[PDB]
């Protein structure tokens, strides 16, 4: 009854009957197959008793209208027919609704996410709360996976191509005031009076008048159509590489919908739907939303966390900047600076500052709201202050001594229950330990310059951590919206240590007489956003380098590089960004084309004999080293969950998601074929391909990664 | 005495009250036009001593303060010393607490006067809403300050180069509050639609205010009250609150439009009081000072409290806040209470205030005390009406209440009268008087 019955029907004194939208499970309301049915007897009942002014859905919880269409339901189809089927329902569903001759008012609060806004395009009318939580958009693209049900048609003669189109291509979040100004919504109340004033836009009768748009999209159909058509598309080639499906597929379901009648638009959204759930890409970006889903709901450590309301940052400069601007203007937590020099206090402070004026120059932050922000950020050189902090997060150069030194400081003058994290990314965390008082509360929360870009961030306990201080790392990492990773205190730690043989390779191809245009377009053709060199050049190539020198000094000749090729640039420094007389110059003729490449430094490297092969060989050996560290690393319980791992791989460095991470790209390609590939790949090219043990046993014996895989 | 201060001197002298004055209030335009604000505190001033017994002598500080500020003279209480007739030897001085800026001055003079460091003093303020101080944009005054600092003669023009676009035009001064950008008004509209308050709820609140003031002159029970200014012109003097519309019928204006809404604007223009000029003025001194120079005090002083609340949803509910502090540290109870005071600065925000002082829920949780604070009857609840009716100058409204209450209870004889008002930025002020 009540429970099965989420649209719960509710007739007023007057003509006026309202349905509330409460699923029993969980605070977000989704859709469901029961969902389905149950409306249509809700509004059979409604055909009963006519003579009434309008019907009006609310959604009765304090967060959200209706989160969106249920996935895991979508994951036990088979074939391409269930998902037209399925599709099928919904658009007769919203087309029955939307058939109606009374007023049908949907007053949406909070948030209103994927194929709500189909049951909102059903409705006649809109009306949405001013509160900064609620939101419209479609997220299904980003799942992969087009939202046929009626409103990929509906949307754009609501309102013109011109949004609606990037708003199906990158769907995106929508204020109430864009949507008010776009009109997508016909007005916004505040939540006080959000049912009221549906009611009254209920009973005003029929609004026989569509609004006209910018009159601008009258090129759909005739002239106009083909052009807007073909550009995006170009655009799109250009930008995704065309490896990405589901994009021409929405182009040319559109174009179907528009000049060829609303039942084509259906029935091509319909086997459109069925036949592009099923390609690989779908479930695996599926999965990977299931694997970041799963970690934000995880809790790190098993033990209540402990209070956190003020962090110190021993440390300034671009890097403790961006720890601060994170700390400060996300968590909204107060940060107190302590460099030496004024000279780095006022670093830190500029660098937030530009960061917020940028915001500002865009008019999406008021004025006040800077200083509001920025009063949580307050420098020094001295350590009053810091008695009553938390947290402090050491940000400065990595001598270990010099590390001992600010640990006993931090020890002699700082409170007894707070904890201490280091930004180390080559020490041990238990060798910065070693000596301490309290040796428990040592974490090293490693960042990834720039702080406000990579989402990523490692947490390394050492041999002694309260269980408690790993709880309130994690809960700071999530609350300064990152994904916190536990990570076994090993060297190199995980992500930069599979990254290092990428470059490593990229550099020994580059010295066999390789040019630019062939080797970056070879990376970004495999789903690699920003290939290896000017990923070198952003981060700067003296931090290119890193530390592998301790990667060799753990493990071999494995991760042995090239000489002079990083001896033939540090000496003549070239850093890239860091000093900008790299080897992608600045300040070309007009500013608007790709970076240039210097002639000079083809024949400061080797560059021995002509370049050979093709891009799919330098692919496929990238990747394989990548895959073989990644097995290796997973081997030893580095990490602690195969997902973890994946996630992390896919996240931070930048995996292809479309391929779902290296562990889902393994179980693709399956078992001892790639194997046998890489054998092959080593006895043409050398040592470096070594299958892992547990890569071969598993090959061999057939055995699965994700669970119960294959 | 876990919750009661008492308000007495070291020597054990109550602060005693002694009379006040009022210039009575007018429009933005009408009258007192282009006079200044500091000529307003002048006359009440000088004619407030003009009309008691005292020596000018005994007065040892006064303290006013103005919301709108002219520039020029700064500290306004100096220019009220020394334009009018008094010793040169008082401690003239000036504060500043928006819409409640009578009762900090009054709390100052009090506390001050119980530290043992003065025996008697003024305390008021002046008010004008008509001689607005209308700066240049911020632009052109950098200009300004560096053409000062400017050396040579090319330097200058250099420097005008960058004068373009419309900074000549003047800004208009602006109500909204500096951080939040809300006018003041429009917080009270959300307050309204969040307490559910109707404009039929409202708009007879107006009518009862217009009503019961109205009639207050025509029964001439404030007539000692208020002066009769003369304005340097001399054309006629001004005796009447011209503000005061106590004829029209609650039909006649409930077909207004919404003022800030304009879609859902369940308060208007005649349901909210208009800016207008005045001043007023209280001469405080101690019991002991009182009787020693054969004065009759009119009433005394029990307690006050001032509060601070978040400035982002409903900041009027100042009242709401500072009352049960105040009636905790005066020792009373809002059952022993003959007439209260609102004020009304808005319909609504006040009937939301009387809502709320009536829910037990709200200080359950948002104070944290036991019970709540009590209902107000209708009868003892702006019995003489309100400021929806006078006017609100802003640095006047005070004193003005402390006055007509403490006649009022005068006319009663006896009881504990009570004052309460809210002010921008989220401050809410209080204090119990009691009428012997």
């Amino acid at each position: 009854m009540e429970m099965t019955s989420a649209f719960t029907l509710n007739v007023r004194l007057d003509n006026i009957a309202v349905i509330t939208i409460d699923v029993p499970g969980e605070k977000m309301n989704t859709l469901k197959a029961e969902f389905a049915s149950q409306v249509r007897a809700i509004i059979k009942q409604l055909r009963e008793n006519k003579e009434l002014r309008g019907v009006v859905f609310v959604s009765a919880k304090p967060d959200n209208f209706i989160a969106g269409a249920d996935i895991n339901m979508i994951g036990n189809c088979k074939t391409a027919q269930e998902a037209e089927a399925l599709a099928r329902q919904g658009q007769q569903l919203m087309a029955e609704i939307h058939a109606l001759p009374i007023q049908v008012i949907a007053a949406i609060h909070g948030a209103c996410l994927g194929g709500g806004l189909e049951l909102a395009l059903a409705c006649h009318g809109r009306v949405c709360t001013d509160d900064p939580k609620t939101v419209l958009g479609l997220p299904e693209v980003q799942l992969g996976l087009l939202p046929g049900s009626g409103g990929t048609q509906r949307l754009p003669r609501l309102i013109g191509v011109s949004t609606a189109l990037e708003m199906i291509l990158t769907g995106k979040q929508l204020r109430a005031k864009q949507a008010l100004k776009l009109g997508l919504v016909d007005d916004v109340v505040p939540h006080s009076i959000l049912l009221e004033a549906a009611v009254e836009l209920a009973k005003k009768e029929r609004p026989s008048s569509r609004p006209l748009p910018v009159r601008e999209r009258i090129l759909a159909g005739p002239l106009g159509r083909a052009l807007l058509f073909k550009m995006v598309g170009k655009k799109t080639e250009h930008k995704t590489q065309g490896n990405y499906p589901a994009t021409e597929r929405i182009l040319e379901v559109v174009e179907t919908g528009l000049a060829q009648g609303t039942s084509s638009g259906y029935d091509a959204e319909a086997r459109a739907f069925g036949e592009l759930a099923m390609t690989p890409q779908s479930q695996a970006l599926r999965s990977i939303f299931f694997a970041s889903t799963d970690v934000k709901k995880d809790p790190g450590s098993d033990a209540p966390p402990a209070p956190l309301n003020s962090v110190g940052i021993l440390g300034g400069g671009l890097m403790g900047g961006g720890i601060a601007y994170v700390t400060a203007c996300k968590a909204g937590i107060p940060v107190r600076i302590k460099d030496i020099n004024p000279q780095g206090i006022n670093h830190a402070l500029k660098y937030s500052w530009d960061q917020l004026e940028g915001k500002v120059r865009r008019r999406h932050l008021k004025a006040s709201e800077r200083d509001k922000q920025l009063a949580l950020i307050s420098g020094t050189t001295d350590y009053r202050g810091f008695a009553h902090r938390d947290l402090i997060i050491e940000a400065v150069f990595e001598n270990l001594e010099l590390k001992q030194q600010m640990v006993a400081e931090v020890e002699q003058n700082c409170a007894a229950h707070t904890i201490f994290a280091s930004n180390t990314s080559s020490l041990p965390i238990g060798d910065i330990a070693a000596h301490a008082t309290r040796p428990e509360q040592v974490i090293g929360l490693h960042f990834f310059s720039p702080v406000e870009k990579m989402p990523l961030v490692e947490i390394i306990p050492h041999a002694g951590t309260s269980a408690q201080t790993i709880a309130t790392t994690v809960k700071l990492a999530k609350k300064q919206g990152k994904t916190p990773i536990v990570v076994r205190d090993k060297a190199g730690f995980y992500v930069n240590r599979i990254l290092a043989p990428y470059i490593n390779e990229a550099i020994r191809m580059l010295t066999q007489g390789e040019r630019v245009e062939h080797i970056d377009a070879a990376l970004v053709k495999f789903g690699f956003p920003v290939g290896p060199i000017q990923l070198l050049d952003e981060v700067g190539i003296d931090t290119g380098t890193k530390i592998i020198p301790v990667l060799e000094a753990a493990y071999g000749e494995r991760f042995s590089a090239p000489a002079n090729v990083v001896s033939s640039i540090l000496n003549d420094d070239r850093k890239g960004r860091k000093n900008g007389r790299g080897f992608y110059l600045y300040g070309q003729k007009g500013r608007k084309s790709k970076k240039q490449v210097d002639p000079a430094i083809y024949p400061l490297i080797g560059t021995q004999g002509q370049g050979r092969i093709s891009a799919p060989q330098v692919a496929e050996r990238c990747v394989m080293l990548m895959l073989n560290e990644a097995v290796r690393c997973v081997d030893e319980q580095v990490i602690r969950s195969v997902r973890d791992g994946d996630i992390g791989a896919v996240f931070g460095i930048g995996f292809p998601p479309f391929l779902g991470g290296p562990f889902r790209y393994i179980d693709s390609l399956g078992a001892g074929e790639v194997v046998a590939i890489m054998q092959r790949l080593a006895t043409q090219y050398g040592s470096r391909f070594t299958p892992c043990e547990r890569l071969v046993e598993m090959g061999a014996r057939g055995e699965s990664f994700w669970k119960t895989t294959a | 005495m876990g919750q009661v201060l008492p308000l007495v001197t070291r020597q054990g002298d109550r602060i005693a009250i002694v009379s006040g004055l009022r210039t009575p209030f007018a429009r933005q335009a009408t009258a007192f036009h282009g006079i200044p604000a500091v000529d307003l505190g002048k006359m009440v001033v000088g004619e407030l001593l003009a009309r008691s017994e005292i020596p000018a002598e005994v007065i040892e500080q006064l303290v006013f303060g103005q919301v709108v500020q002219m520039p020029e003279a700064p500290n306004i209480a100096r220019e009220i010393v020394l334009g009018t007739g008094m010793n040169v030897h008082t401690d003239a001085y000036s504060v500043s607490r928006a819409c409640a800026t009578s009762f900090q001055a009054v709390a100052n003079v009090a506390e001050s006067l119980m530290a043992g460091t003065i025996r008697a003093g003024i305390a008021g303020g002046a008010d004008s809403s008509s001689v607005l101080p209308i700066g240049v944009s911020k632009k052109l005054a950098r200009v300004l300050v560096d053409v000062n600092k400017a050396r040579t003669m090319s330097q200058r023009l250099k420097l005008f180069s960058r004068l373009r676009l419309r900074d000549l035009m003047p800004v208009p001064p602006a109500v909204a509050e500096y951080s939040t950008g809300l006018r003041m008004g429009d917080t009270a509209e959300q307050m309204a639609k969040t307490y559910g308050i109707t404009r039929e709820q409202q708009d007879a609140l107006a009518h009862r205010s217009h009503q019961r003031a109205a009639q207050a002159w025509s029964d001439g029970k404030l007539k000692e009250e208020v002066m009769t200014a003369f304005i340097p012109p001399y054309k006629q003097p001004l005796v009447e609150d011209n503000n005061i519309r106590g004829n029209s019928s609650l039909a006649d204006y409930a077909k207004l439009r919404p003022a800030f809404d304009r879609k859902h604007g369940t308060v208007t223009a005649a349901n909210s009081t208009p800016l207008t000029d005045g001043a007023a003025a209280v001469i405080l001194m101690t019991e002991s000072r009182a009787k020693e120079l054969g004065l009759v005090p009119l009433g005394y002083l029990r307690s006050y409290a001032f509060t601070a609340i978040d400035v982002w949803q409903d900041m009027l509910l100042g009242p709401a806040w500072s009352t049960p502090l105040a009636l905790e540290r005066a020792g009373l109870t809002m059952s022993d209470l003959t007439l209260i005071d609102m004020h009304e600065a808005f319909a609504a925000q006040t009937l939301a205030n009387i809502q709320l002082l009536g829910s037990e829920r709200f200080a359950r949780e948002a104070l944290g005390r036991a019970h709540a604070t009590g209902e107000v009857d209708d009868s003892k609840f702006n019995v003489l009406g309100g400021s929806i009716a006078y006017g609100h100058p802003f640095a006047a409204t005070g004193a003005r209440m402390i006055t007509q209450t403490l006649h009022e209870l005068r006319r009663r004889g006896g009881g504990f009268g009570l004052v309460t008002a809210c002010a921008a930025g989220g401050l809410g002020a209080a204090m119990v008087l009691e009428a012997e």
